[PDB]
RNA sequence: AGCAGAGUGGCGCAGCGGAAGCGUAGGUCGAUGGAUCGAAACCAUCCUCUGCUACCA
RNA sequence: GCCCCUGAGACACCCUGACGGCCGCCGCCGCCCCGCUCACCCGGUCGCGCGGGGACCCGCCCGGGCGGGGAGUUCGGCUGGGGCGGCGCGCCUGCUACACCGGACCGCAGGCGUCCCACGGCGGGCUCAGCGAGGACGGAGACCUCCCGCGGAGCAGAAGGGCACAAGCCCGCCCGACCCGCGCCCCCCGUGCCGGCGCGGGCCGCGAAAGCGGGGCCUACCGAUCCUUCGCCGCCCCGGCCGCG
RNA sequence: ACAGCGUCGCGAGGGCCGCACCCGGCGCUGGCGCGACGUGAUUUCUGCCCAGUGCCACGACCGUCACCGUGAAGCGAUCCGC
RNA sequence: CCACGCGCCGCGGCGAGCCCGAGGGAGCCCCCGCGGCGGAGCGAGCGCGAGACGCCCCGGGCCCGCCAUGCCCCUGCGGGCG
């Protein structure tokens, strides 16, 4: 166990506030990634991802990205950014 | 590449946790020992950073700032 | 997996099989699983639970068979079936459904114990009390060796979706009867007896 | 030595005397992810040769055979430890 | 240990479920179980044997 | 075509499964070849009026071999010096061992590392090895008989103990050759271990019961820490919670 | 040690050595050469054995024998095949 | 010999307490000064958690934890009583 036990704990009043909305990306750092994404399109293996993704090969898109990465949360949210490419196709 | 050890003929004497020439990584980066080898080079300037510019197969390419 | 478009398949078949179709809802359904993920060494082989009928019996069972209409017979041709190995599987052949009595199940299991074994088909014993029309509404999951899996769906022309859920409880306990369940069929055909297949 | 295939024995779960059949134990693959297994891989990698003492110098030429008695009803699992036997078989039900 | 392949007349050795032969009268087809209408054969289990490889029991 | 026909499998009709084989196809996956020059790599020359290769090699990173060419180390003990051999190097019986107990010996005669779901447990019945004298074949010899039978037989294997309405033999059931928690003895520092033994509480077996049974009559027949593997029930993964681990 | 006698490897993109690397020796060389070994001037000769153990095959690639790559499965660590 | 750590003995101060810690204080031997150690144990952990005697010593009895087990019942794989 990491916490003592107390079952009256509470006994000041906690001004516990992040006060914080998640990062904004920002409007400006969409746009010049736009800019970019005109002028270098995609890395190979994005590409690869997107032929796994226009075939119905979901779960090799996945195992190549964590291949790529080596993170799922960065493999699982590159897959569902290079998808749009594909179900915009 | 890797370190591989000064040891004449390839062979270092002594307790075998200590063998071993050819398959040691080094301790500091290709941009700390880029660093060091200019600073070598021009001794009167003052080493600030360093940045990767370039990379291949064989070697690999470091610009370094240096202020007089 | 919608049921809707095979089982309006099987209404417009209706007009379309015609046949002779005997006691059928114009067809008798068939299923053919096809399995993938199948060996014969391997063993996923699991034996586990309208055609014609006979029942062999002694007194109330034969005549409440008799007010049916349904086969009611004697032990007595148990004898000429000894004399004749064929005259034992010709009453196998044509029955597709056996029952006997459990009054006179002696005689069933010497008399005619040995040739109906080897035929593969049991009479299913019914004793005079016990009601042999409600054991045939009663009357499978077979897999041997053999990857193609052919069961009749229904015979009956009860309505396509009684029928389609006669499908839908055999597939379930397939995949329980299987390694990777669900996964282990490929393609599965829905067709009437000289119907087109319609994949599932 | 042959033992039978069902010895009818005490089953913890039910707490009674009850029919388990037979089988021989053998022992399992050895886990890459187990405690020792994690510290000899971690201990072998990189120079210096093997850091663990390798045996061999056999004397024994019999094993102890365990048989796993599974109880039909509870399906408790008891080991029975034989006495050292070149040679075992379980006979058939 | 793992992965293969073998074990058959007196001797050796073919036979791919459907004569058990040939070469030099002559069959626990190493046995056991299953499987099949029937296996030397398929499938297990073991007694082996051979080749290669593996190592904190 | 059926109902035939009788076959392992029923050959009117319709649909699919396997096994091959043969096209084809695919924004699919391996593999192999051939250029080209533009990295890369050589030769020539006083770059004086030129070539040879080439996406290969090489280098680097992983991976598998070969590798006393080298390193680092090890290479037991007991013992009428040591070696050679053997093993009082673990364990057991009768000795030598000197009548409690304890006594050394490269002292003696021998064993052990196994074998048995029966060669176990229990109950009932029975008597064994053999003399003598008898009974077609049948004789030294089987077989069937009576008698008298202290065990002269048997009890898995060394030796010594032990045992007769039995501990032997046969027959009928069975699995206690279980589960849980302790103590005692032998060796002994009086520590472990093997082996036994005595119990408290479960669940069973056999027997009419009383009883007896945690193997095989007793004395031999085996094994730390760590690691692994497995079973039984729970706890933990440390800011939580859930599945896996 | 020697002259002599054999054996062995090698056509330079090569062989054999050096060497932490960078890179050198043979080599201002080239098979009547260079490197590696035996035996040891003549004279007369050098039999048999490829079992074993070495060595050798652009001799095959049968069985094993790695990373990678790949194909299922999984929530993913992973796990199996190829 | 000295340092350091551990065991035991004796002695001094104080007592369920005890203590020149580092430091600070115009301050050298003075004053002030936390952890810690003891006062509760046991259990792998979850966790739970001591009174009944007793000049002393020992032995017995009982209580606590761990390990079972039987009942009872609240706020319930929870509590209690054996």
């Amino acid at each position: 166990p990491g916490k003592v036990f107390n079952l009256k704990k509470g006994g000041a009043v906690v001004r516990i506030v992040r006060k914080k909305e998640e990062r904004k990306t920002k409007p400006h750092q969409e746009f010049v990634k736009s800019i970019i994404q005109e002028c270098t399109g995609m890395a190979p293996y994005e590409m690869h991802i997107i032929e796994l993704l226009r075939m119905n090969k979901d779960r090799h898109a996945l195992r190549y990205a964590k291949k790529r990465l080596g993170n799922i949360k960065r493999a699982k949210a590159k897959r569902d950014q290079l998808s749009v490419y594909a179900r915009n196709i | 590449g890797g370190r591989k050890r000064q040891c004449v003929h390839g062979i270092s004497y002594g307790k075998p946790r200590n063998i071993g020439i050819v398959g040691l990584k080094p301790s500091r980066s290709l941009r700390a020992l880029a660093e060091q080898k200019v600073g070598r080079r021009l001794p009167s300037l003052r080493v600030l950073n360093s940045y990767w510019v370039a990379q291949d197969g064989s070697y690999k390419w470091y610009e370094v700032i240096l202020i007089d | 997996i919608n049921p809707e478009a095979l089982n309006k398949h099987i209404a417009e078949i209706i007009e379309r099989a015609t046949n002779e179709k005997p006691r059928k809802f114009l067809e008798t359904v068939e299923l053919q699983v096809g399995l993938k993920g199948y060996d014969p060494k391997k063993d996923p082989r699991f034996n586990l639970p309208n055609l014609k009928l006979c029942v062999i019996a002694d007194a109330r069972d034969a005549d409440r068979a008799k007010k049916l209409g349904l086969n009611y017979v004697e032990i007595e041709h148990l004898q000429q079936f000894n004399k004749d190995a064929k005259q034992i599987k010709k009453f196998a052949k044509s029955y597709d459904v056996f029952l006997a009595s459990k009054s006179l199940i002696r005689q069933i299991t010497v008399y005619a114990g040995p040739g109906f074994t080897k035929a593969g088909r049991t009479p299913l014993p019914l004793a005079p009390d016990e009601d042999l029309e409600l054991k045939v509404l009663e009357c499978k999951v077979q897999f041997k060796k053999a990857v193609g899996l052919n069961w009749p769906i229904g015979n009956v022309k009860m309505p396509a979706s009684e029928i389609a859920q006669n499908i839908m409880t055999t597939l379930n306990f397939l995949a329980t009867q299987l390694k990777k369940g669900w996964q282990n069929i490929k393609t599965v055909y829905i067709k009437s007896t000289m119907g087109p297949s319609h994949r599932i | 030595v042959t033992y039978p295939a069902e010895r009818r024995t005490f089953c913890k779960r039910e707490g009674k005397h009850t029919v388990h059949k037979a089988s021989l134990y053998k022992k399992g693959k050895d886990s890459l992810l187990a405690q020792g297994k994690r510290r000899y891989d971690r201990k072998q990698r990189g120079f210096g040769g093997q850091t663990k003492p390798i045996f061999r110098r056999k004397a024994k030429t019999t094993k102890k055979q365990v048989i796993r008695l599974t109880c039909s009803s509870c399906k408790c699992q008891t080991f029975q430890v034989l006495k050292r036997c070149h040679r075992l078989e379980i006979s058939r039900l």
